[PDB]
RNA sequence: UUUUUUU
RNA sequence: UUUUUUUU
RNA sequence: AAAAAAA
RNA sequence: UUUU
RNA sequence: UUUUUUUUU
RNA sequence: UUUUU
RNA sequence: AUUUUUUU
RNA sequence: UUUUUUUUUUU
RNA sequence: AAAAAA
RNA sequence: AAAAAAA
RNA sequence: AAAAAAAAA
RNA sequence: AAAAAAAA
RNA sequence: AAAAA
RNA sequence: AAAAA
RNA sequence: AAAAAAA
């Protein structure tokens, strides 16, 4: 430790980048309707309220869904997930069910390293099916 | 904006202090949330060096169960706080916010 | 590896942060003029540039100093550095000269534990002293 | 377990997550008709068929390709096939080429398709081209359907 | 491994399976009358939603049900199972209910290896119980 | 050790007592009369 | 083992029972009336409903109870549970309440070996109150 | 061992089953005739 | 300790207002001579 | 003190307990008290374990 | 395999 | 040994 | 087999 | 590597 | 070792 | 892994 | 092993 | 079941 | 763990 | 551990 | 997975 | 970690 | 001894 | 049993 | 890591 400041003995002028990349978990909500699919865009990742308005590109890693409203009455909530990818969409999907219906339903799946590549904010990362009005998600990526 | 003049009272046995030194805030939803939603929380540290932009959220998943989220003051920035100043921002759906408050009174 | 999308059993909503901290290493450079000393404004850490623009405040943990120009003629570059804190500035004039009239000057300075506290753009973070018209700094600081 | 001669309760806890439509790894076998001096180009397409379990899928990851001379090559010649994978992000130039021994016996060479090259593909792209003397080629590729 | 393609040095031609096996889990929900017993169909489990449409048999190992929707006023879920077979229908009443009413009710059997034989979509796998009017099956079997 | 705030993944409610007890020992003087307890 | 059928080398006649003993948990709910207790008939455990209309004594080793439905408004669910003995009754009252007024309460008592002895479908088993009107009961006993 | 009754500290309603299986040896009687199967 | 501490309670435990309790039993007789009580 | 606990969820149960020093164990007869209890719950149930003599 | 409170 | 702490 | 854990 |  | 009841990670 | 002496 | 010299 | 060259992080 | 046997 | 999958 | 039930043949 | 009372 | 899932 | 604390 | 080969 010190109490006051201290002498650098620096060197040569070394690698500098004044924009680096930044591995971050993006929380944001959509708005979804009853027996819909909506595309979640990837321009929701780039924004001031997530220090994220100077990228252009990101690339995405894993995705996780949660229910943010509450289930039709007599019904608990679920949520799916189909993976969109611009080589080619998968039909999967990854379903999560509550077994409370005051509880969130959660689910989430990972992408490979081989599809691991740059997305701009014209792409989409997922589909998302529920039956709540609103979902949250968070989603595990690397902005570059 | 949390007061710190809130730590200062006859009812923590602290009305004798006048300055405090913030550790660690912990929150939670008081009250509950607007009708088919979730209760949150959130979390600003405010500092009188400077003030900070992190929002340190917390949601239930559970209608019925309260939100919680905390954060903790790093020792470079544990100084001291008087009555006038404040200690963080708090953003919720719920209309009451229970704060717990690590600190050190002197 | 997998080479395919993997599901998640997500569990209960956790706890997240869209707007977190960023350790980083700010390079710039400022313009010093001959016997006169240049404070260094915080403001300048600020920016689109180093994708900053968002932030407020900073905790300043160490600078450095380069001299970006050549020197005068028949000389040698020099660079000195004079740290300031809104508690008391001080008065200690790190310098670090170069032996080779090619080269560039380098000197920095650490901040103490005790002395790293939050700075916002009207403060200033140190002086720079230097017989070039240029300085290059870099500023490893804590963002919040 | 293994011994049991009745059916046994399962005490089952919460509803677990699902997916009624997940992956699968396969090796999926089929044949190609090719001409003599050209080249023909293997579609994606022919992987997604019913007679294959697979026509619900819509994209496959390819990761090898295996090819075998499914007749028999012109008079005095051996059989040989070719292989040039083929990619979106852009086509290769490499000839993996395999040559019988015997006039009777197949010609078999393959290819493997790196990690990092390792993305999805559609019915409308193409995944290599065949080359040989042959007329039909039968060909086994390992990939996996998402 | 490699960033390009590499000769695979292919002997013999093997042996192919053009329609293998699959070992799945298949969700479905069905509908449940009060006090009645409604048989669940094997066909439920060859559908395209499930990419099962190119299977005419399957052999079943586990079933496990949850209840889908909400219980009746004042009332606990509650949900059985009665396993059938070809061979001879059983007489278990599998039950399992739920302590919270906000809950879901789950309960399942395992048939053991001596009974694990194909069903085709004439063939049903077991008769379902319970006061709510849909339940959530999860049905562990070897399609062929 | 750290420089900056860092979150805390806060569980439950917990149980808490806003007038707490105290080990402390008072320094305090008296006047005292000669033959005389006080 | 093997797939076909082998000899036994059977020697003398064995010691045979056509009728022998099963120890079971019998489930079965009573209906309970505001601020009376009720007692339990050791005859509803002899049913063929549960496979034991055949027996006429049981030897009962420990009871376990459950509110069957929800409790009045603004209350939390309870039920006790009083031992009840042809030798002599008990006055002992295990009540268990429940912390979250949609969950179950539940509460259970062992006999010891010494109090173990046969009970007919005229004598009764324990009292049961509540402020729910229906209890939910597992017996675990003997039946001979 | 014990001599009187003692609590048992139950939790959630258990998976419960009214009607189980049960192995057994059945002993039963057949009649058979000269030469022939029954 | 010499003063009161806080016990982090959780849920409703169960509970029995009116135990078992094993005792030893003193009292007395009154006995004839000859006759058995 | 006013040793508090509350319940996170509104379905749940508050708990909370405080236990008394070997010091401060005497004994306490009918005309004594012995806690105040606060709630915003019309009903409170208590758990106290004492020794009777 | 922790132990401490009257028959 | 009284009040706050630290990776289920 | 009765008080506060049982890791 | 995909499942409950 | 298996079928149902109870214990314990 | 990513960003920092 | 806090600071300022000297230190491979 | 055993190697020569184009770059190449780390022990 | 089939069918024969110091 | 069962099935599908590369030498 | 407590009893009842073939036996390590 | 925490001022107070102690302490080879 | 610091960050970001 | 180099300096200052 | 990538190019002959070897039973
Ligand atoms: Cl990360
Ligand atoms: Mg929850």
């Amino acid at each position: 430790n010190s109490n006051v400041v201290t002498m650098i003995r620096a060197g040569s002028y070394p690698k500098v980048n004044p924009t680096p990349t930044w591995v971050r978990a993006i929380p944001f909500e959509v708005s979804v309707q009853s027996g819909i699919a909506f595309k979640v865009p990837v321009g929701s990742l780039f924004s001031a309220n997530f220090r994220t308005d100077s990228f252009t590109s990101v690339t995405v890693m894993s995705v996780r869904a949660w229910t943010q409203l509450t289930p039709p009455v007599n019904e608990y909530s679920f949520v799916r997930l189909k993976p969109l990818f611009k080589t080619g969409d998968s039909t999967e999907e990854f379903e999560g069910r509550a077994s409370n219906i005051n509880t969130r339903a959660s689910v989430g799946y990972r992408i490979p390293t081989n599809l691991r590549q740059n997305t701009v904010a014209a792409d989409n990362v997922c589909e998302v099916r529920s039956n709540c009005r609103q979902v949250a998600l968070v989603i595990s990526c690397c902005f570059n | 904006k949390v007061p710190v003049g809130s730590l200062f009272s006859a009812n923590f046995r602290t009305d004798s202090f006048t300055s405090v030194t913030v550790m660690s805030v912990r929150a939670w939803t008081q009250l509950t949330p607007p009708v088919n939603e979730y209760s949150f929380v959130r979390l600003k540290p405010l500092f009188k060096t400077g003030d900070s932009t992190e929002e340190f959220e917390g949601r239930a998943s559970n209608i019925n169960t309260r939100a919680s989220v905390g954060y903790r003051i790093p020792s470079n920035l544990r100084q001291n706080t008087v009555a006038a100043d404040n200690v963080c921002e708090v953003r919720s759906n719920c209309r009451q916010v229970a704060l717990v408050i690590s600190c050190c009174f002197n």
